[PDB]
């Protein structure tokens, strides 16, 4: 566990390590909204 | 489990949100 | 300009609604517990 | 082109949209209640959780007669009380 | 005439019961108390001539000897089969769950 | 020049030599009907109907010379076990010989055809270019095939004028030729029911007869005519086919399965006999109704036929064999000489225990002995360590009744345990092992050799006919497609209608 | 079939108590044994001794008994061979030895017991697979 | 066994050395078109 | 918008970062995000790990592997590997995670704010690919920086607390190394030692001496030939043996890295000095080895003479001879002779497993050990099933050996790939035909034929 302070951002934390993927993921929509030029 | 969908949802739609608003201004796309 | 029911809807859709709903079944049972 | 109007423009056009939020969530949903009632069960003939076996008993409901098989079937259904 | 000595040696006591002089070790755990304290020095001191020769292990405790008379009943002996003592198969029979 | 692949081509527009080289292979079919049955009794042993008859030796001919009405050899024995019988000039070997002669003459008809090959009668009168009105000649052989479909109904299988056909009991007992009445109510379509065969070929004979001379007497209609491109011969190639690999799968299944055409005594049991234990129950109903009217329980067993127990044995389930596992059943279990007897196994308590039989799926199986109610009592443990139902744990013991064996028991674990392996098997037999140096290997009966042989020809069969239907519907770009083709009728939205020009 | 609580019902003691255990206490119990059980005893076997498993008989036939819920807390908490004669926590995970077995460091009494419950239901829901290794998968 | 070793070592160098030495001898420049990759 | 459509690049958009090649200061921007992206991964898993870990819990049983890696550095851990403060894991998970906020900041700005071009900017920061001196260059100053690196490694196992040493008298533990190996013929020696069973080469380092003496060697060799390429330029017979451009250097780079992810599965699957078993769990051979201890302990104790028990096929049932007659397991794990751990080795003798040793001196630690590691061989499904293949589900267990063995595995050889793609293409765009053969003028049209 973190630190009893930090406590009330687990979920956040929970969520960070898949944020890179999004960064492929986001790619994409921009992409997609240039129109694959 | 509301606060890790709410957390994902908002970061989740930071990028398309972006893209969006840089396609509004017509932005350096 | 163009026509609205076409064959291509009536395949589009036999192979869209059945699949929206048994996706939301599917769905439905994630939730079941024994 | 085959004379039917292309993909991206229905589905970028709002029309499309305001008809399908509305049907693609109708249907999503009634699947889901389609099991959530437990009717699926009923309809397929598909065993609930606790309606696999009997509290006691150990050995799988085959079924082992052709063309008594709709009676062997049901006789193994009220055989769980 | 040829014959499977462990098949053959099924149809006697080694059948029925524990054989001091035979049967893995395991088949010891089958009863309150033997295993493993017992069944170590059972198979250590084998073989014996009769079920009640197992009462002369040295170094028993008075419990032990109690728990060896209330469980005679379950033990026999017949004579050492080479096939079932040999490569330490007593202890270890190639055999778990 | 031409592929090696499309020699036969050549004929296409030949009639003459076309019918040269039809005549050549039905010379060689009939030789090989010829040869075989030569081969056939050339190694068949007619000695006992029992224990080895002709579906354990390999017989692949003979069984159906004897399905309908060929039982007998000029040399004077009979597949029904009789002496002293005369065949008359259709015995086996006559039959062997009258297709030998036929192929000869066959051969030099081919000949004649094939040298003579422009004659009159192929041109077409109007254009003088080789021609065949292939409708008509539909009509014709239609005609002519309804005539002898019906001939053979009504005649021959009657015993009107000819022998019948073979029949038996329904446990292949007492199988013999004999005149079958037509079954005209609906057991006519009953498989099992020989009558049926006979209705089914006066019946279909005589609505041949009629639709032979419609279609002598009626043209195609002009669009079927141009649809089915029925001045292209090859689409009566690519029907053909069709029809042969449709009839090849229904042969195939009968054989299978069994039906009254497929009797047990010819080509062996089925693999669902075993299955159902069919020939089980009827021993053991008979076996009861002995020991109701005061039969002990040997004298109950020794009326058991052995050609009843010798049914009852896994060694003439025809899904017991190999691919590559060749020749006659006898090569692998060996020659069958007697039944040992039923074997009853008993522990020391007494109780009757029964050894769970060896499924078709399994080229080996446990040993396994139950009480009549499937709780386990002895069996033949793998790791011994901690065997607790071991024969020689239980004291298991066996007692024949009936056969060789009659009124023995055995006691030494050994013995017993080698009856029990055999007992998976079903009933016990003695085999000679020695005189074919027989392997020890389960082979199939000739009931599945030409059920494989069959619905691998079909299957086949159905590639060839998509080929020539294909070559037939496609022979304008059969060299390849039109070099000046318009992209206009491959783009979409040119033409409303896929390759109609008149719909732009 | 259900999770009854009369499937639920297991022996307390020797002297003829049951206990009937809820379900939650049940799934805790499964949750327990899978965290700091199932590493060898998957399944009611022994891994790393396949002459011992957890079938109620064999508990039974252990000395002390073992086919009850105070046998099995107190196993938990000083374990023993088979025959009762030599403690082994030195070797095997009980409070005694949570020290060297960390696993068993926050295991509260309630814990033990949900343990003892999942051991002695198990058997009553799964028969012959429970203990009865690969051969019954 | 020794000398069969040393055979294998020695034939195995020659190779490598020839692969090496091979690669390393102007191996850019001998393609149809632009040979000058220096 | 500068080159960013297929028209003017000559790329399309799924090829879309090749239009980077020559515009340094976007391309800059893109390599900065993606270190920000793998900083960011480094914390953000770091944090989600000690989210997730509980401290009493075996590190193996938890799904981590970052956190390891911080454990084997002495942060964090104490005897047995033991976790005694989880505040280090903490504090490198949360100044990774900010400091990818910075290299993600200067990442965005180069790519989409800052200069396309760095040419015109400055000629420090400008470069031509085609420009050997430059590439050498910079190429030094990151030898410097990764040399630097290594001597952060020796820094912390010598002045810094130390390194965890599962070889450590008396037990697992942190220790201070005051002695690196610094000879060259032990150091170099593991470069020169068989990659074959019971060499193992590099894989096979076993101590923490020769770990950090060797990290003193890279270290140097690393600073040395950083400034050897600052201050030259290439050879000739290079100049000839080369293609000079950035997709080949990426090639180059590219089978560096496959090569290196290779290592790093076959070290993370064998070695269990630099991954300690107390953090990552037992290796395959580890776990089969003890296996066969566990057993031998126990049929021992019931009074099997393990020494003389002949087996099934002949060979001992608890011990045998290797092919050069070392006492060894029996059973399969026969071919695991050449495993090495601090449980085991108390009981090796000068021939191998003393059977003296395994009758009077085997401690119950040891039988623990054994038996953990027997229980948490590194087999399980990829849903994390536990166990051999046909274990039934009980057991959320997959090692953290599989994952990076399998992970590191995937990724060098796709990347074994990549420099096959890069290497093949930049010989051809080098060369001129990498967009095909010039109908005009086909090669083989102006070769003879060959029969
Ligand atoms: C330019 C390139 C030049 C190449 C030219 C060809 C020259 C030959 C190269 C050798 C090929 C490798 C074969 C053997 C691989 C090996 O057994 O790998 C294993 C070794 C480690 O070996 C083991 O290392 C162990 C060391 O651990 C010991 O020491 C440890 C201390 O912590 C522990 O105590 C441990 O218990 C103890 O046993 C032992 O020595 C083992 O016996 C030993 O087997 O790893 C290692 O050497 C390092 C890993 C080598 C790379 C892995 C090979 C993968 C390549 C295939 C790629 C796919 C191709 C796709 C094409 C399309
Ligand atoms: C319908 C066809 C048929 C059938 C069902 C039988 C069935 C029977 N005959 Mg018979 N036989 C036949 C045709 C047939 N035969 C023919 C045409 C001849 C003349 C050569 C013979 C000659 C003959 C003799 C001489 C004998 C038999 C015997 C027997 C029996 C033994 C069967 C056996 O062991 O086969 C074994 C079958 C196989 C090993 C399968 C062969 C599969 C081939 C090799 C596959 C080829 C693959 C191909 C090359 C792939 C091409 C690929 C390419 C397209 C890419 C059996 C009852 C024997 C018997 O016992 O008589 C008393 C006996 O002695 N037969
Ligand atoms: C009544 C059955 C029948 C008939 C009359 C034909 C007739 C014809 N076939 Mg056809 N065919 C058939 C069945 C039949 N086929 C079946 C079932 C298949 C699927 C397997 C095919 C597949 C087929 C193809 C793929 C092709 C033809 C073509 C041809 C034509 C030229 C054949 C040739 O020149 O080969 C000459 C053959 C040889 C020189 C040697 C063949 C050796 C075979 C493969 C092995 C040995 C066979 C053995 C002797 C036969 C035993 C008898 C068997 C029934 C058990 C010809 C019109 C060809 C065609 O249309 O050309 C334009 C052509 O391409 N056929
Ligand atoms: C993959 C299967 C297949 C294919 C692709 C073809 C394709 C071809 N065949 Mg056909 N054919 C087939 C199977 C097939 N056949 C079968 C199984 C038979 C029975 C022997 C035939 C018999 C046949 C003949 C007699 C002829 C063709 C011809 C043709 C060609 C023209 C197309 C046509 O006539 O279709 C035929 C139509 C079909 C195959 C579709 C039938 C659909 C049925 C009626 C549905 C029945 C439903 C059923 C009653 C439900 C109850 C099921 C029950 C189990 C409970 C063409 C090359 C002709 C030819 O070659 O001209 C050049 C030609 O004369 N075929
Ligand atoms: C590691 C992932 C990665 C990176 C670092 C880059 C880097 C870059 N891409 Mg890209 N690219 C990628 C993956 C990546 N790519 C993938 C997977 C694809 C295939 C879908 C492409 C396809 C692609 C194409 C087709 C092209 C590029 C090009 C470019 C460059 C200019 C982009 C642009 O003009 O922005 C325009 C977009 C915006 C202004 C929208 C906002 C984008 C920003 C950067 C998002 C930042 C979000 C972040 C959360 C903010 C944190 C800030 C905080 C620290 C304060 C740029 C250097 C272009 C290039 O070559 O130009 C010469 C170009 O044409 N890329
Ligand atoms: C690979 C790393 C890298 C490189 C090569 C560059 C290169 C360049 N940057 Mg920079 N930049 C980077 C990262 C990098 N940036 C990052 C991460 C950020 C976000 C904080 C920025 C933000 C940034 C801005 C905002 C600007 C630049 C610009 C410039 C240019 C001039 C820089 C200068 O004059 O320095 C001269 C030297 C100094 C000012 C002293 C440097 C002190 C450093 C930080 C000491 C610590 C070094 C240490 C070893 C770093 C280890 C980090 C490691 C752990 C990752 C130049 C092209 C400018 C530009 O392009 O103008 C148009 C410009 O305005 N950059
Ligand atoms: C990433 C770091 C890096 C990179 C990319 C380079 C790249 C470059 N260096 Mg090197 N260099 C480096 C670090 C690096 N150096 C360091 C740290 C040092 C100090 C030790 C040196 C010292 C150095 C010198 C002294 C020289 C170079 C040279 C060169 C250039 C040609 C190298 C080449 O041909 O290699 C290919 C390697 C060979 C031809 C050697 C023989 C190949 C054998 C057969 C391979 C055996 C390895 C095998 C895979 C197994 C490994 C284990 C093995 C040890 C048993 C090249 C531009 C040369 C140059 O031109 O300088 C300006 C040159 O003379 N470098
Ligand atoms: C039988 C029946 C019949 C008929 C019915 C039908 C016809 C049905 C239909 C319906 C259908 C029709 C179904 C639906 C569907 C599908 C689904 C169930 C869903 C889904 C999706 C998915 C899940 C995808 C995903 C994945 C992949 C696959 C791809 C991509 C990737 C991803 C990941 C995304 C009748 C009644 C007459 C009578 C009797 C009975
Ligand atoms: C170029 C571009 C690309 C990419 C992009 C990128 C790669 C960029 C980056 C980078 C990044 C990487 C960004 C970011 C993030 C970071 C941040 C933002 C930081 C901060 C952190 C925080 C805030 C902290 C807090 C904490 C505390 C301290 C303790 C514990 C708890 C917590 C967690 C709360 C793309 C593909 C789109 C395309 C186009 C172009
Ligand atoms: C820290 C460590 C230590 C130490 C380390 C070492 C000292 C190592 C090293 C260094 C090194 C020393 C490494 C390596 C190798 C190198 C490379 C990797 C090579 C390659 C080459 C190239 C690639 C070439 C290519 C080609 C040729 C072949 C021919 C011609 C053409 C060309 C040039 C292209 C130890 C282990 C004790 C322990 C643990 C830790
Ligand atoms: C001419 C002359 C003569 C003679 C004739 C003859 C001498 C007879 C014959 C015939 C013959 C004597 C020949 C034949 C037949 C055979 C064949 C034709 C067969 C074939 C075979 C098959 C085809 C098979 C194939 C295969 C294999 C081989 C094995 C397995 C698989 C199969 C089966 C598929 C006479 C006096 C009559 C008079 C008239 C004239
Ligand atoms: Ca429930
Ligand atoms: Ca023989
Ligand atoms: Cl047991
Ligand atoms: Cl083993």
């Amino acid at each position: 566990k973190l630190p009893e302070a930090y406590a009330i951002f687990d979920p956040l934390v929970d969520v960070l390590p898949v944020i890179p993927v999004l960064f492929l993921a986001l790619a994409f929509v921009w992409q997609a909204a240039v129109g694959f030029r | 489990v509301i606060a890790q969908l709410t957390m994902i949802a908002m970061i989740g739609i930071a990028g398309p949100m972006i893209i969006f608003l840089l396609a509004v201004r017509r932005g350096n796309l | 300009s163009y026509p609205i029911f076409t064959v291509r809807w009536v395949a589009v859709h036999t192979l869209a609604v059945p699949t929206i709903f048994f996706l939301g079944a599917i769905a439905a049972m994630q939730f079941i517990q024994r | 082109t085959t004379g039917e109007r292309p993909f991206s423009d229905i589905i970028t056009s709002v029309r499309y949209w305001v008809i399908h939020s509305i049907t693609i969530p109708a249907l999503f949903i009634a699947g889901w209640l389609f099991v959530s009632t437990g009717l699926a069960y009923d309809v397929f003939g598909t065993p609930r959780p606790d309606s696999y076996y009997a509290q006691e008993q150990r050995s799988i409901p085959l079924v082992t007669d052709r063309f008594e098989a709709k009676q062997q079937v049901e006789t193994f259904l009220e055989q769980l009380k | 005439e040829l014959v499977n000595v462990v098949d053959e040696k099924l149809g006697t006591a080694y059948g029925e019961k524990i054989d001091l002089n035979n049967t893995n070790i395991a088949a010891f755990i089958q009863y309150r108390g033997l295993y493993p304290t017992l069944a170590k020095l059972i198979v250590k001191n084998a073989p014996y001539e009769s079920v009640e020769d197992v009462l002369n292990i040295p170094g028993l405790t008075e419990r032990q000897k109690q728990i060896l008379r209330e469980n005679l009943e379950h033990f026999t002996v017949t004579e050492v089969e080479t096939a079932l003592v040999e490569g330490g198969d007593r202890y270890n029979n190639g055999l778990y769950k | 020049g031409l592929p090696w692949y499309r020699v036969h081509t050549v004929l296409i527009n030949d009639p003459g030599r076309l019918i040269a080289a039809h005549l050549m292979h039905t010379a060689l079919v009939a030789g090989w009907a010829g040869s075989m049955a030569l081969y056939e009794l050339a190694t068949f042993d007619p000695s006992d109907p029992v224990l080895n008859p002709m579906w354990r030796q390999g017989m692949f001919v003979l069984p159906f010379m004897a399905r309908l009405g060929v039982t007998g050899s000029w040399s004077g024995w009979s597949i029904t076990g009789e002496t002293g019988i005369d065949p008359g000039f259709w015995s086996f070997e006559g039959v062997a010989l009258a297709h030998i002669v036929l192929s000869g003459l066959l051969f030099l008809a081919a000949c004649w055809h094939w040298v003579y090959w422009d004659l009159e009668l192929f041109r077409d009168p109007r254009t003088g270019e080789p021609a065949l009105d292939l409708p008509k000649m539909f009509g014709i052989h239609l005609f002519l095939a309804g005539l002898l479909c019906f001939g053979f109904g009504a005649f021959h299988l009657t015993g009107l004028f000819g022998p019948g056909m073979w029949v038996s009991d329904p446990y292949g007992l007492t199988g013999s030729v004999q005149p079958v009445a037509p079954e005209w109510g609906p057991d006519g379509f009953n498989p099992y029911n020989p009558g049926g065969v006979v209705a089914h070929h006066i019946a279909a004979g005589i609505v041949g007869i009629i639709a032979g001379l419609f279609h002598i007497l009626v043209r195609p209609p002009q669009r079927l005519y141009k649809a089915l491109r029925m001045g292209n011969i090859e689409t009566v190639l690519s029907s053909s086919i069709a029809a042969v690999f449709f009839a090849a799968f229904v042969v195939a299944g009968t054989m299978w399965y069994g039906s009254a055409t497929t009797p047990i005594e010819l080509f062996g049991p089925t693999r669902y006999q075993w299955d159902s234990s069919y020939f089980q129950q009827e021993i053991n109903r008979r076996v009861q109704a002995s020991l109701a009217s005061g039969a002990t329980l040997e004298e109950a067993w020794s009326a058991i036929p052995e050609k009843l127990a010798f049914y009852d044995y896994i060694g003439n389930n025809p899904a017991k064999g190999g691919l590559f596992r060749t020749g006659p059943m006898n090569k692998g279990d060996g020659i069958a000489q007697a039944w040992k007897g039923h074997a009853v196994f008993r522990n020391k308590e007494g109780e009757e225990l029964f050894v769970r039989r060896m499924p078709a799926f399994f080229e080996s199986f446990p040993v396994i002995l139950t009480d009549k109610n499937g709780v386990v009592k002895a069996d033949i443990p793998f790791r011994r360590a901690e065997s607790k139902y071991s024969f020689e744990q239980q004291g298991v013991t066996v007692s024949f009744y009936g056969g060789e064996l009659n009124g023995q028991t055995f006691t030494d674990p050994p013995t017993v345990k080698s009856y029990a392996r055999k007992a998976i098997f079903g009933e016990i037999f003695e085999f000679d092992t020695e005189t074919l140096n027989s392997d020890g290997i389960f082979r199939t009966s000739p009931r599945g050799w030409f059920t494989f042989a069959h619905a691998v020809f079909a299957l086949l069969f159905f590639f060839g006919h998509i080929w020539h239907g294909a070559r037939t519907l496609f022979r304008d770009v059969f060299s390849g497609i039109d070099p000046e083709l318009s992209p206009e009728q491959v783009e979409w939205g040119f033409y409303q209608k896929v390759g109609d020009v008149t719909t732009r | 079939a259900e999770l009854t609580p009369e499937v639920l019902t297991v022996p307390l003691n020797s002297e003829g108590k049951t206990i009937t255990l809820t379900e939650k206490q049940y799934l805790e119990g499964k949750r327990l044994f899978q965290y700091a059980c199932a590493s060898c005893h998957v399944g009611g076997i022994t891994k790393t001794n396949p002459s011992l498993d957890l079938r109620t008989e064999t508990l039974a036939l252990a000395t002390p008994p073992r086919d009850n819920i105070e046998g099995l807390v107190d196993y938990m908490k000083n374990p023993t061979t088979y025959d009762g004669e030599q403690e082994i926590a030195e070797v095997h995970p009980s409070l005694r030895s949570a020290d060297i077995f960390p696993k068993m460091r926050n295991l509260t009494e309630k814990d033990l017991v949900a343990i003892a419950g999942h051991i002695l239901v198990e058997p009553k829901i799964l028969g012959d697979k429970w203990g009865g290794g690969k051969v019954y998968y | 066994m020794e000398t069969l070793k040393i055979t294998v070592y020695i034939v195995v160098t020659f190779f490598v050395l020839l692969f090496v030495f091979g690669f390393l001898s102007g191996d850019p420049a001998r393609n149809p078109k632009r040979k000058d990759l220096e | 918008a500068t080159n960013r459509d297929q028209e003017s690049s000559g790329f399309a958009w799924w090829a879309g970062n090749a239009r980077l090649i020559n515009l340094s200061g976007k391309l800059l921007g893109a390599h900065v995000a993606h270190a920000g992206l793998i900083v960011f991964w480094a914390g953000a898993m770091t944090l989600f790990e000690l989210a997730h870990f509980i401290p009493e819990k075996p590190m193996y049983e938890q799904g981590l592997i970052l956190i390891p890696h911080i454990a084997t550095l002495g942060w964090g851990v104490g005897p047995g590997g033991e976790v005694v403060d989880t505040f280090p894991f903490f504090v490198v998970g949360v100044v990774h995670l900010i400091s990818s906020a910075v290299l993600g900041f200067g990442g965005v700005y180069h790519a989409i704010r800052g200069p396309e071009t760095l040419e015109e900017y400055s000629s420090f920061f400008g470069y031509d690919w085609k420009d050997k001196n430059k590439m050498t260059t910079i190429l030094g100053f990151h030898l410097i920086v990764l040399g630097i690196g290594a001597l952060l490694l020796v820094a912390k196992a010598m002045f810094f607390g130390g390194l965890y040493d599962t070889w450590a008298p008396g037990g697992g533990d942190v220790r201070v190394i005051t002695n690196p190996t610094l000879d060259p013929r032990v150091i170099f020696g593991y470069l020169l030692k068989s990659p074959f069973g019971g060499e193992g080469w590099i894989v096979s380092v076993n101590n923490l001496e020769d770990v950090v003496g060797g990290h003193i060697w890279i270290g140097l060799i690393c600073i040395a030939g950083g400034i050897w390429h600052i201050l030259t330029t290439p050879f000739g017979w290079a100049r000839r043996a080369f293609i000079w451009s950035g997709e080949a250097y990426l090639s180059y780079s590219l089978g560096a890295l496959s090569m290196m992810g290779f290592i790093a599965t076959c070290f993370v699957w064998f070695n269990n000095t630099v991954y300690p078993s107390e953090f990552y769990g037992p290796t395959g051979p580890e776990a089969s080895q003890a296996q066969a201890m566990t057993f031998l302990i126990r049929d021992q104790k019931l009074g099997a003479n393990v020494g003389s028990a002949q087996g099934p096929t002949g060979l001992g049932k608890y011990l045998m001879r290797s092919p050069t007659g070392e006492i060894i397991f029996g059973g399969e794990t026969m071919r695991f002779w050449d495993f090495r751990g601090p449980w085991l080795e108390p009981l090796r003798g000068p021939n191998g497993l003393d059977l003296n040793k395994i009758k009077n001196d085997i401690q119950p630690w040891q039988e623990r050990r054994a038996a953990e590691y027997m229980t948490h061989a590194p087999l399980g499904s990829l849903n994390s099933v536990g166990g051999v293949a046909t274990e039934i589900n009980s057991v959320n267990f997959v090692s953290p050996r599989s994952w990076l063995a399998t992970s590191h595995f995937v990724l060098a050889f796709f990347f074994l790939v990549g420099h096959l793609w890069h290497a093949g293409r930049a010989r051809a765009a080098a060369a001129g035909f990498e967009k095909g053969i010039d109908r005009e003028s086909e090669p083989v049209l102006s070769m003879p034929s060959l029969d």
